[PDB]
């Protein structure tokens, strides 16, 4: 529901002491992990508005740069 | 030519530089050589009339009407526009009759103090007076210091770690490092904490440990406010861990806290940028327990080892005070005028030390491997979707061989939980090798 | 250097601490501390700083007075 709610132009949010519902969104969302992601409900309108990138580089220090260069 | 009189003198006390507005949308004045600031009270007013005096005395007349001083202190909220930067010289620390330059080790007073805006100050007037390089005072200190901490080669680290330490929490600026105070008790925690408070003033706070465990988003939160411009937050007392129910002091908590701008809302303020400057102490008499254990977070923390178990009065009496700033100036001197660093300490917390040698005994997948898989086929090892794993009993009984299950089984299964990766529904292996396993001890 | 009676007892130097069993701690504290007036608080006592030593030495690092002088 969160994704969901976070992709239309208007976003529905009560604030306390105010009235206001509606909300403009014009910032891009991003959002890095190390795990694969959880999600509770699996449909078309879900994963149509998903998109990742792969960030296959590693860099580290002469302490471990022999053990972890040939990684797959 | 002699237009509205009462703009002429708004212009002309305006022009000295002696009332400023800030970003937050208040404004300071400096008066009694000292700035100050106030949403509920007259300042303008009160500055308007302490600075008619040295104005020509064809305007002091007509200063003493309120209603013109009224008029005047409009006209100056009306011709200020532009907002200035607050407490900009981290190298300097204010008084309450000066500001002292750590690098020359003199303090300014009067106008020259005025450059510098500070909005805080130790809350006791500086002395030169009590503040001499030859006297009893030092070696007073010298032999108070062996008695609570000596300068043992064994505990050399510890006690030039103590001294670096202390110099930077002296400095003004932002520190991403906190201080942990383990050890026996009476042990000397309370005298140093004391000579701590009495040494910086008002810039010493005390909080309990209910913020380092709850939500800091909910509710109202003075303390919050409470560690602005500060320069060192005392957590002390903390409870046993070992107590069954006890909330655990969230990573992720501390890692907030140590960011330069914590984010959050005072109460009746919208500032929503906060500065903290203040050194981080925590003293507690017991180990403390951790869940997860990250390299970001290992990064941040620092820990003092007290392993070693009159004066009262002439602390409370601040006699040791003095010589215990200029220690500490020395020591900044020493350390910190050549470089402004602060490094960590990342030898273990005594729920670290498992973490530390699992990571250098565990190696990550390798190449090396797949000329080995005929071999490692004979000691459980599979390749599935051309993946080496490792059987879950033969992991278990890895484990069990060297280490006890029993005993990190909570930390052992959040480990698993954190970087568990699923060959099969029940068979979670790791992506960690036993170096051991291929290679000859 | 009362090690040697501390094994006599039960308190083995495990990982360099002493390591009472369990057991034994809890047969003396029965035979001190009256189980039937705080027999809760006891178990609370007992899971509060509890410590295994390994599989079977389940431990809590403390010797009752009559302990701590050498025998």
């Amino acid at each position: 529901d969160n994704i969901k709610k976070l992709t239309e132009p208007c976003v529905i949010g009560r604030p306390c002491f105010s009235n206001k519902i509606n909300n403009r969104n014009h910032a891009t969302i991003i959002i890095d992990t190390n795990y694969k992601p959880v999600f509770d409900r699996i449909d078309n309108a879900l994963m149509r508005r998903i998109a990742v990138v792969r960030f296959r580089t590693h860099f580290s220090q002469p302490s471990g740069r022999e053990a972890a260069e040939n990684n797959d | 030519l002699d237009g509205n009189k009462l703009f002429n003198i708004a212009q002309r006390i305006l022009d000295t530089n002696s009332v400023l507005l800030t970003e937050r949308g208040d404004h300071i004045v400096w008066i009694n050589n000292s700035w100050k600031f106030n949403s509920e009270e007259p300042l303008i007013t009160k500055l308007i009339l302490s600075i008619r005096h040295q104005l020509p005395k064809e305007y002091s007349s007509e200063l003493l009407c309120p209603r013109k001083r009224k008029t005047v202190e409009a006209n100056i909220r009306d011709m200020l526009v532009d907002s200035v930067e607050t407490d900009t010289y981290p190298d300097k620390l204010p008084f309450k009759n000066g500001v002292l330059d750590l690098v020359d080790g003199m303090f300014y007073s009067g106008d020259d103090a005025k450059k510098y805006t500070c909005t805080v100050s130790t809350g006791f007037k500086f002395d030169d007076t009590k503040f001499v390089e030859d006297s009893p005072e030092m070696e007073e200190l010298m032999n108070i210091i062996n008695d609570i901490q000596p300068l043992t080669d064994e505990n050399k680290k510890n006690r030039e770690l103590y001294e670096k330490t202390l110099s930077s929490c002296l400095c003004g600026a932002t520190k991403g490092c906190l201080t942990f105070f383990f050890g026996e008790t009476a042990t000397g925690k309370s005298t140093t904490k004391r000579l701590l408070k009495s040494a910086i003033g008002d810039l010493f706070v005390e909080t309990g440990q209910t913020i380092l465990t709850d939500v800091l988003d909910k509710g109202p939160n003075p303390f919050i406010a409470n560690m602005h411009l500060k320069r060192s937050v005392f957590c002390s007392e903390l409870p046993d861990f070992a107590c069954s129910g006890s909330k655990k002091i969230r990573s992720d908590n501390i890692k907030k806290l140590t960011e330069p701008c914590v984010i959050g809302r005072p109460c009746f303020s919208n500032k929503i940028n906060n500065r903290n400057h203040a050194t981080i102490i925590i003293d507690t008499n017991y180990k403390p327990v951790f869940d997860r254990i990250d390299n970001a977070l290992m990064r941040r923390i620092a820990v003092v080892r007290f392993r070693t178990h009159g004066l009262d009065g002439k602390i409370q009496n601040n006699r040791y005070r003095f010589a215990f700033l200029y220690l500490l100036v020395k020591w900044y001197k020493k350390y910190h005028i050549p470089i402004m660093k602060l490094y960590p300490t990342p030898e273990e917390i005594p729920d670290f030390a498992f973490y530390l040698k699992i990571g250098t005994l565990l190696v990550s997948s390798s190449v090396k491997h797949i000329p080995l898989m005929t071999d490692l086929s004979k000691k459980g090892y599979i390749l599935y979707d051309n993946v080496v794993t490792l059987p879950l009993t033969t992991f278990q009984q890895k484990i069990s061989k060297y280490f006890n299950s029993r005993l990190f089984g909570h930390d052992i299964e959040s480990f698993i939980n954190r970087h568990k990766k699923f060959a099969n529904v029940s068979d979670e292996y790791l992506q960690y090798i036993f170096i051991e396993d291929i290679s000859s001890p």
